[PDB]
């Protein structure tokens, strides 16, 4: 069940659905193609499941860190865009939708944490870090704070981390290193303890959460915070005179925000992929299309160069492309996963005093940073085959069972004794480790044998293995 | 039809080197199980218990052959030895023994009937 | 020191060096390139040497086996022929310029055994091998032999061999796999046995060598034997009438002898990589290029497709190609250096019949592994014996101790028992390196307070990887 | 104590160390090198297995910590050597060398003396 000759896009129902439909309705009034949006629950689960059978939609609308695992399976695409259209779109836009050198998606909207400022307490905001804590003390006489954000999450508080030099996975060559985690280096130290820093001189409270954060600010108890722009509805709401600029440089470098990109893919099962990729580029990617999608809900920022200069025009958008050129594009692999448990234990942690800032990092940098098993190793090795009598004709099952194997690491030998009168030793001493097991339990199975009687047979199963000495 | 490659990292040395999905969890790609495994990191770096890392691999990434149809996991044998040792770790800082990884969802024994690795 | 904008060739005297030179004055005469052909003695033994250091010359000649040897040194440098020009040659001598997926040099000519025959004595010759026998028997009524040639050497030997599926090392990817020799299987078991069958009908003798091989054949005494272009220039003043042509088919396979390949490789520490590289593939691999050094002396057969196709007009330069692209190309390995001894102690054992078949094959097998730096050797050291309790004095000795890792993989697999009987629950194997053989020793300890005791201990001559319960 | 064996095709083997001068007359491992190297036809060719543990025992030979001198082959390996091997020198233009007399070396590994078998 595949559509051919017409398309069906996917995207979330949060995003401007009903602008994509205008783009799609444009598509068939010129080309004679119908496109059908639509707006599933779920369509991030859904997708791989439907693509895997071969079903699904032409094209998919989501972030581009999700795309790297739908890449990794071959469930989307290679797209083909010439240099010429490769110009139109920012440069490193087309660095997040990038697997392994080829690239999988259309990157349409950038979103980025931008540093959201009081006009009317603050007209002039803070271009350092290092000037806050001199700030927050002249706005405590006043009976207010510097700055409040959500400190829990390490989304929030990973810019001032990644500022001097911290990173979660090296991406050096269209591809990130796994096994290269930049948390416990002295870039993300210094950081993370200017950041311990504030909280312990009483500028900024450890246990602030997303709720206090917006809750303060909203109010005008607070001068700054730092969040997307998903949270601009709300601060519209509480008629704080406010703008959006870019984050605050920290040692003198900018301060690195995880930057997600709301990415178009096309299917691989899809067979109108021509269909799909004018779609894309002629249609969607132009400032008629992208403003159409824009008008029913706003994408921020965006990818292509020529509608996004006309929307930078309002200074928060442009913060907010500001602070993502900046910022550090996360990671598409899915060993990130990690990275997000690591560092909101390792900053509560350093947070409470309950642990230092060079032990949390360290711990971190233990726990979430990628150690490969050897494949050649005395290991435990698991196999089926089926138990029978060699001299007895009767029935036979199917039975799980287990085996050592492998290359022992130490070396073996056997060095000549010296033998005197009265004293007749060995000729040798020799050192030798096998791999053999180390514990094991009995079995057994009863042999449903018609014409005879039901015997049992017995055999060890391994439970673990070890290198021993041959002579034992 | 026959069984396909392991192309998890974590999950590549073991007593196999094949798999078949969906798994005993719900993922039916690998691609979203390692994505999901990959948060047992630090539970296996602390190592509770020296069997975590198999034991998960079992689940997430079964065993398979094709000699037989349905999938080869752990026991509740094996799911109970690990339980015991990584439960109060887990407690302490904040977690509890998921679902997911129920030990009574699992048979009781590597059986004539059914069939598990310990 | 290397010569910068301007070219120095190094090849053997043996080979057409004038000619070659003729090549070398038509690439100054176009470029203004001046180009220094020369021939210095043991050019194979310098090459190292002075290229190691950073001199030496911008091309380099010789057979394709030494160039596996400088190219694991890193003096040769990787050549770059476009997929046109790749075509220009034949695909066969492309793999014996080829180490470890990069290309080192430039194929030219071809050398491979040859069936050569005496017109007068045999008008048309035996594709078959299985044939000789028959036609010896009458031969031999007529006071003559069909067959002769060097059984002793195994290049020689090794044609009938290889026919039905025997070989030194297997060349699947570019790449000679030293852990699968071809010596002991069905097809090398076959062939030898054959061999042997002939030698005791009295067609053939075990002790037959190259001088007795080419003065049998050169007298009109024998009617065939096996030998390559080199031994053609005798053949013609012997003044028999005779002619070049395919080898004979052992059980429908083709003979299979070692294929050497006169090679052109660009030196490393060479500057002129560009210029070196255009002189031979531009001016030298032509009709006009190597026709020039072919005039001066032959090359027999040649890689480029078009000169060969005219020179095998001449059917016997035809007949070595035919056996070149048939036969088996030569290991350019170090490893190779093993397989040698191995076959020809097993080939000798064979004829006399001090050895089986089967047996002497089997020791090949073994004998040519004979260099892994953590494998099981014998490792030698010294130690001061000295007799507990009794304090006496010392003397320094030198023992000898087995030590390595064995390649196998140790393992431990589960047995099935039935009957309560005694039995064992898992059926493992391991190897150990340990002495496969030693001798006795003896040493007298000048103890005074008592008497001189002999101490004994057993010196080890050889170690081997063998099983845990042996 | 003792040197490092700098030579390349005489590195793995059943020592690692070497005392210059040695058995022939070379006082430095360069010279020595320069000389084993033309014995590659004759290795190349393999008329003996022992061949390559034979002459680097004698030109870059064995020495230890323990004792002054160094430790070369002995005639029992050489006698088995020069029997394979001088055959294949004869046909190729060559007699058995001074510098690889077997009367030279001891007899054996004795009380006295020491070498390799
Ligand atoms: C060549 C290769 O891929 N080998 C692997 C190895 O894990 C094992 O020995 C084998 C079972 O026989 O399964 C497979
Ligand atoms: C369906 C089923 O048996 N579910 C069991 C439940 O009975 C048990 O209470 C729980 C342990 O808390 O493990 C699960
Ligand atoms: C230079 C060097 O590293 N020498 C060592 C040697 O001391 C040791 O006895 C042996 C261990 O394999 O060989 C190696
Ligand atoms: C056959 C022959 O010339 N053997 C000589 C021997 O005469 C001489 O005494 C010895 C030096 O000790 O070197 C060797």
């Amino acid at each position: 069940k595949i559509e051919e000759g017409k398309l069906v896009i996917w995207i979330n129902g949060d995003k401007g659905y009903n602008g994509l439909a205008e783009v799609g309705k444009k598509f068939e009034k010129d080309t004679g193609i119908k496109v059908t949006v639509e707006h599933p629950d779920k369509l991030e689960e859904k997708f791989p499941q439907v693509a895997a059978t071969g079903d699904g939609p032409d094209i998919i609308f989501w972030a581009h860190d999700r795309f790297g695992g739908y890449a990794q399976s071959g469930l989307l695409a290679e797209i083909t865009p010439d240099k010429a259209f490769q110009d139109k779109l920012y440069p490193f836009t087309w660095d997040a939708v990038r697997y392994n050198g080829k690239l999988i998606a259309y990157p349409i909207a950038v979103e980025a944490l931008s540093l959201i400022y009081n006009k009317d307490l603050l007209p002039n905001p803070p271009k350092t870090w290092e000037e806050i804590p001199a700030l927050d003390k002249e706005l405590k006489a006043k009976g207010k704070s510097a700055l409040m954000f959500n400190l829990q999450e390490p989304y929030f508080t990973w810019p001032l981390i990644a500022a001097d030099g911290g990173y979660a996975f090296k991406y050096e060559n269209g591809k990130y290193d796994i096994k290269d985690v930049g948390v416990d280096n002295a870039g993300a130290k210094a950081g993370l303890t200017f950041l311990v820093d504030l909280i312990k001189n009483k500028h900024m409270n450890a246990d602030t959460d997303y709720s206090i954060a917006e809750a303060a600010f909203n109010k005008g108890e607070t001068a700054m915070t730092i969040n997307g722009p998903w949270a601009w509805s709300n601060i519209d709401t509480s008629k704080v005179n406010y703008g959006v600029t870019v984050l605050p440089t920290f040692k003198g470098q900018p301060s690195k925000p995880f930057v997600g990109v709301l990415s178009a893919g096309i299917n691989a099962a899809s067979p109108n992929k021509e269909l799909a990729k004018e779609f894309l580029e002629n249609y969607l990617l132009t400032d008629e299309g992208l403003e159409a999608v824009n008008k029913d809900k706003p994408l921020g920022a965006v990818a292509l160069k020529s509608y996004e200069e006309e929307l930078a025009k309002d200074p928060r958008i442009a913060a907010t492309m500001e602070n993502a050129q900046k910022g550090e594009i996360m990671p598409n692999i899915p060993q990130m996963s990690a990275f997000w448990y690591a560092v909101r234990t390792a900053v509560i942690n350093a947070a409470s005093g309950r642990q230092t800032v060079d032990e949390a990092l360290k711990d971190a940098q233990t726990n979430a940073a990628a150690m490969d098993s050897d494949p050649r190793r005395c290991m435990r090795h698991h196999y089926v085959d089926s138990i029978s009598h060699p001299l007895y004709k009767c029935s036979s099952k199917m039975v799980l069972l287990a085996r050592c194997e492998g290359h022992c690491s130490q070396a073996s030998r056997s060095e000549p004794l010296v033998s005197f009168s009265t004293v007749l030793k060995q000729p040798f001493r020799s050192s030798c480790h096998c791999c053999r097991p180390q514990t094991s339990k009995l079995k057994a199975l009863r042999l449903r044998c018609s014409g005879g009687m039901r015997l049992t047979a017995t055999y060890r199963y391994i439970l673990s293995c070890h290198c021993e000495e041959c002579n034992s | 039809r026959r069984c396909d490659p392991i192309r998890i990292s974590m999950c590549q040395n073991l007593g196999y080197n094949v798999t078949k999905m969906p798994n005993l969890v719900g993922h039916e790609l690998q691609t979203d199980a390692e994505l999901q495994l990959t948060t047992f990191t630090p539970l296996i770096q602390y190592g509770c218990s020296s069997q975590l890392q198999f034991f998960l691999c079992s689940v997430y990434v079964p065993m398979c052959t094709e000699k037989i149809n349905i999938p080869i996991g752990p026991c509740g044998g094996m799911c109970l030895s690990v339980k015991r040792r990584c439960e109060p770790v887990l407690k302490e800082f904040g977690f509890a023994w998921p679902e997911s990884l129920n030990c009574s969802k699992f048979p009781p024994q590597n059986d004539h009937n059914h069939m598990c690795m310990e």
